């Protein structure tokens, strides 16, 4: 790719430290190449503002240099220190040669039109309501428009009943024929007007406020899979389902009569001054009214709240708890555990029955209590008003446009109280969210970035344990590993050799000690970087749901089939897939149900070697194969380990008779060290006594 | 149109199972001891409800009777 | 079936409280009736002459009549709100009920996130019940009382307003279908978007095992920008049926005002009866902005009971309840077994004729894909064979309860995942009662006890996910004693010896004996070790039974596929 | 209206792209006065 | 303090056949035991006596002479908040009345 | 400021190689690989922090 040599040529140039392949692995998720908005996201990830504007020829000699152009239909290069009264410039091929001076002919032969600029901009707050007054701040205009527009909207509907005291002012009292036909047919046209300004405003603003949920879903996405493995080991999957889908809450909220409702209710004093130029004496009672309101709506909030906190607790452990029944059906439907396993759903659904009601009985007493406060302020508007024009300063008409006016300030009213259930729902919402994206992540240091990696595993001094009360699992681990070493690693059943392969890619950190990749410490290093480097056959053994190329070629998904063929057939099961109907396109199902044990055994191992890694785990890569195939492996390892450092885990000790050294642990100490026959030569030791 | 002649035969259907399809009477202190389901499905609303509603009913009733007669 | 006529009989159930909330609601609708009213009295009997104690006594009769319309109103939807969660209640169980009895190549053939989804749709039914919604139908239903009062009024604007209620219901039925049809499409891109959240949360730990965040990250942005457009385009259909709801209300409110006052300064009307008819109109058509509000929740709730109905029609497996077969001994035989996982699959078992005498324990090997796990899978009723059957105790399985059958089968799987829950209820998931003595004769005869007892926790410590949290021959003890704690008569291991050490598997070797104390036992494994002493070996390959006696006599013969095995072991 | 959703507008509503557009300017920001006077 | 809600209630002889079970009856004056699957149409009650033995069935008649008019109803409800003033709100909600 | 910027100051752009082959010359490769933090560590004030 040349364009990412460009983007490492600029950086050098404004002096950030960058790796090329680290951006590729960040940006070419579907390879081809970087692209133009992959480009884009690179440089704006390295803090070095960008952007792609059309220029015109004479327009470069005032541009700030360096500059990238970004040829459509072919290769790139980066115009610099532009010449005037010459006719030349001098531009920096991406292709490996010196920096030319360009003809003027050539150059607009040359150049589709379009640049891209380039400076530099160099002088964790926690996910709370205050995360989305950014998000107002970026779509302003919009929102300011849709402000506008509410405004606009207020008058057609302060409008409207002027009309109607005109009506039963000046209309119904002497005659009148041409006036009345004026009035009718300028009010169905101000109505035509409002209900399409209304439906525009609606429109325009569920259209920012799903990008801005599509912007913090994303987000929030890309925060949950930075986060540690003991944060999901501590957790269980259905109540991240539930904590994502709260997003899915918040945005069925946002993109509805929510905050049309509250702006229009906010724009409430225009109608306020025209009522108040009708009459003094009746706008007071509403005036006074809207703090009641108010109280009524802080009375109702905490405990609607603490219901709706109690309800989302329910629906969380109800999905947890369906999610983990589906996901193991097998098992479930294996043994006659569904009697119990209903009973406990049917507390479960009784539980969060009862919540909700006990959330939607308050929600309609609040309800009901906004009600009472409209209608009391009604009737004593009828009193009141019936005194003002029964003695004077007060028309019939007056009257009339007075009690319209004050129903049209209580509309939004109404709909804010029909809605308080979704307006708590998003209040817990944005907590489980900020819940979700406040947790530590498993972040590195944005250092300068670190070289390519030769096998050099050296762990010292480790002590590590799963949790802070948990016994240690290893005591004193202190081993080194060179390149091009075929190291095996053996043991009882629970001895903590799978610690040790989520200690070499960075699982977790050690307590006590440090491990140490190439003379450089995982403390700080980069997670995603190592893990591009190392390849790993896990004990687990879960497949995704797609096809079987795509399945192996997870990783990297821009390369050709024939290395996915090679890698196949070094893993033994090129034929296997090639007897099958669809060939590498067959679905292999969730859970990689479409497959068998040994099948998916075999397609995860070739997975995880289709890659170019530098150290290559087999964590009981084996324990799951059969004779006939495991020696398809071994007769394969030649060709596997060559420049790998290769780490074999097996229980089946055929596997690493023929590995360089041979560790026995056991209580995750490191107790024997060697070849296989100067372990096997001593009867006494473990090794001999496992055989 | 059918949808609605296949309704009223299915109500008319399950409407010859009345006595057959309700569930036998139990009062409160004995209904609350029930599975948590069940529980939650034979409890009645209550007894304080169902008052209120009809002494507004018969308030409406004796005013319109007032006010007419 | 379960398309729409479930709740025809359950609504039955519940004929009398509900019947009292139409008792109540015609009177609301009364109570509606009653303070309008009022208002042309205040308007024809105050504002004409004088008054200052009628109005007294009009208001005064006005406040408590009111409140009686608030109060009313609140305990009307609490009553329909708390008679209705019954219903809902009881088609949650109904649905769990049919879910956990349905056949396990339902479960296959399709994603989880999606019949999580369908679940949920059960919950969007009942954010929709216990709402807004019927009780707005209702009102909507017997404002019809008030049309008699507008014939009292004029018939001209009672005949436009009985002309206004055709252009709502016509209109409504214009806009219905594109609506439906793009929140159908929402919910798909929804399930979807669940299926693949749940397939990358629950495989958390391959995809960090590997780099490749930034594939599903880019997956996601993708799936979530179709969702979110599909859910934008259903808000715009929904806000272009709330903009003309208020284009026909308005207009027809228009026309009211204009012949109104035409009739009005030509006579036979008054002012307050004008008012009142307005207050009425407003009144009338407030629930038809109600319902319009909602219109896109109705388009919902439809789609969640036919996806309801989707989950619910499919062929059930729960029980057949035929004679009440007696307890089981080790007779199993097979006859003609022949199998697909799919009808165009090709089939995998093609002459599998086996039968297996009690207290046999009989061990199966094969090649990798050869269909050992077919065989597995074909005991239980999980799966029904094309051709040929399978007998049980001289019984067929194509009539026997499932149940009944996998409470008398104990099987530890190819695969094994444990629950979030303790040791001590993880082995004893088949009986919760059951004394912790038993459960520790299973552990000590399983090989399981010395690492639970140098457990922190001992029989307390949490499987924090399927099998995580302890090690893989940890999780294949403990699948082990689950699979022993009960009394079987037909034992499955199913590679029960893959992530265990060779002393754990020597142990359970040791422990054989006491394992098959009167029970047969079927071993799946690739380890011609631990079949040594099987007592009669099966080997399997291309879904052939191909060799078949004793382990000594099958591999007298060089040429055998298993002693082809035997020196590919060594 | 009866038209699916498809690509033109899969892709103004892909988060890459939002990010890109800062100070974003929607599909009809002059029909707002347009539609007044 | 198990978490299973329980209440004394006293019930007569026939309301018996609609409660939930298992039951413990507690006497006043002697043993206890604990009914469970009533039987209609039969006069027969599936009592286990607290004395060491099988689960008996009992007759109507022994029954009557056995029961004082009391029993105990359980059930069981699966579905640390710092002490401030919040703590005394269920204090307020419990005393409604 | 970090290591490899303070060794660095007259020219920020240069390659790390260079850099490596000085402090290999100057015998300042070996304390700096054994140090936690390799060319990141960061001395916190004139001369202080190591
Ligand atoms: N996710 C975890 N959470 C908590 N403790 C764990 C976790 N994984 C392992 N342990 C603990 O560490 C010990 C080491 O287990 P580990 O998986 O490393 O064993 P192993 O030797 O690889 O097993 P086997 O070879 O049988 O698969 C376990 O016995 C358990 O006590
Ligand atoms: N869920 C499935 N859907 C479709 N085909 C399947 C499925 N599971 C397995 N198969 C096919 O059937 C074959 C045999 O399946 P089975 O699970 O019985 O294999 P097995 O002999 O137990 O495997 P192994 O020895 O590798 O554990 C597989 O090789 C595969 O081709
Ligand atoms: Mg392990
Ligand atoms: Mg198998």
């Amino acid at each position: 790719d040349y364009g990412l040599y460009a983007l490492e040529i600029l950086a050098q140039y404004h002096n950030v430290s960058v790796n090329p392949e680290e951006i590729k692995h960040r940006f070419d998720t579907d390879g081809t190449g970087l692209g133009l908005t992959s480009w884009l996201l690179a440089a704006k990830s390295l803090e070095l503002k960008v952007k792609q504007v059309k220029k015109t020829i004479d327009r470069l000699n005032f541009i700030s240099l360096p500059a990238l152009v970004w040829r459509e239909d072919g290769r790139h290069f980066i115009l610099t220190k532009v010449s005037k009264e010459a006719n030349r410039y001098l531009i920096f091929d991406l292709e490996q040669r010196n920096p030319r001076v360009l003809e003027q002919s050539e150059f607009e032969a040359l150049y589709q039109g379009h640049i891209i600029l380039i400076a530099s901009r160099s002088s964790l707050a926690k996910f709370d309501f205050t995360w989305f007054i950014p998000a107002i701040i970026k779509y302003r205009k919009i929102f300011i428009e849709t402000l506008v527009v509410s405004v606009f909207l207020q008058l057609f509907a302060l409008i409207t009943p002027l009309f109607f005291q005109v009506v039963m002012d000046k209309v119904l009292v002497h005659r009148g024929f041409s006036t009345l036909n004026v009035i009718t047919v300028a009010l169905s046209v101000v109505v035509v007007f409002e209900i399409i300004l209304s439906g525009l405003r609606t429109y325009i603003f569920a259209h920012s406020t799903s990008r801005i949920d599509v912007e913090l879903g994303a987000k929030l996405f890309r925060h949950l899979l930075a986060l540690p493995i003991s944060y999901f080991e501590s957790r269980r999957v259905g109540d991240t389902v539930a904590r994502v889908r709260e997003l899915d809450q918040i945005r069925n909220f946002l993109t509805g009569q929510a905050l049309t409702s509250v702006l229009d209710l906010l724009f409430s004093f225009i109608f306020f001054a025209v009522m108040w130029y009708y009459s003094p004496k009746l706008t007071l009672v509403i005036l006074f009214s809207l703090p009641c309101y108010a109280a009524w709506s802080v009375f109702i909030s905490p405990i609607l709240r603490r219901r709706l906190d109690d309800k989302f607790s329910r629906n969380a452990d109800n999905q947890s708890f369906l999610v983990e029944s589906v996901t193991a059906i097998n098992t479930i439907k294996a043994m006659a555990v569904s009697p119990q396993m209903t009973n406990i759903w049917d507390k479960q659904l009784a539980g969060y029955v009862a919540a909700g009601f006990k959330v939607t009985v308050l929600a309609t007493i609040g309800q009901q209590g906004i009600q009472l406060i409209q209608k009391t302020v009604m009737i004593i508007n009828l009193w009141l008003g019936a005194h003002l024009v029964i003695s004077g300063d007060l028309s019939i008409g007056q009257l009339i446009a007075f009690n319209m006016l004050a129903g049209q300030i209580v509309a939004p009213v109404i709909r804010l109280a029909q809605i308080w259930q979704d307006f708590q729902q998003v209040g817990i919402s944005v907590t489980r969210l900020g819940d979700v994206l406040n947790s530590p992540t498993e972040s590195y240091h944005g250092k300068l970035a670190l070289p390519e990696i030769n096998g050099n595993i050296t762990f010292r001094n480790i002590r590590f344990r799963y949790k802070p009360d948990s016994p240690v699992i290893l005591d004193n681990i202190n081993l080194s590993i060179k390149q091009g070493e075929v190291i095996g690693i053996v043991g009882r059943s629970g001895s903590g050799k799978s610690t040790l392969t989520k200690l070499i890619q960075r699982f977790y950190i050690p307590e006590n000690g440090q491990v140490l990749i190439d003379g450089h410490d995982l403390a700080l290093a980069d997670p995603n970087w190592l893990r591009r480097q190392v390849g790993v056959v896990l004990q687990d053994n879960v497949l995704l749901n797609r096809s079987i190329i795509d399945n192996i070629s997870l990783a990297n998904p821009g390369m050709s089939v024939e290395k996915v063929i090679y890698a196949a057939k070094l893993a033994g099961a090129h034929d296997f897939i090639s007897e099958l109907r669809e060939g590498y396109n067959t679905i292999v199902g969730e859970q990689g149900a479409g497959l068998s044990g040994g099948q998916r055994q075999r397609i995860a191992i070739a997975r995880a070697l289709v890659n170019n890694p530098k150290i290559l785990i087999f964590d009981q890569a084996t324990s799951a194969l059969d004779y006939e195939s495991e020696h398809i492996i071994m007769r394969n390892m030649h060709k596997i380990c060559k420049g790998r450092t290769v780490i074999i885990i097996a229980h089946r000790l055929s596997t690493v008779k023929n590995a360089d050294r041979i560790i026995v642990m056991e209580k995750g100490k490191i107790v024997e060290q060697g070849k296989h026959k100067e372990l096997l030569s001593e009867p006494e030791s473990l090794y001999s006594y496992l055989y | 149109s059918e949808f609605l002649l296949r309704y009223k035969l299915v109500w008319s259907e399950t409407w010859k199972i009345r006595k057959q399809l309700d569930t036998p009477v139990r009062e409160k202190d004995e209904n609350e001891f029930l599975p948590a389901h069940l529980e939650l499905i034979e409890t009645p609303v209550s007894r304080r409800p169902r008052l209120v509603a009809y002494f507004i009913m018969g308030f409406l009733v004796i005013a319109v009777i007032l006010s007419v007669l």
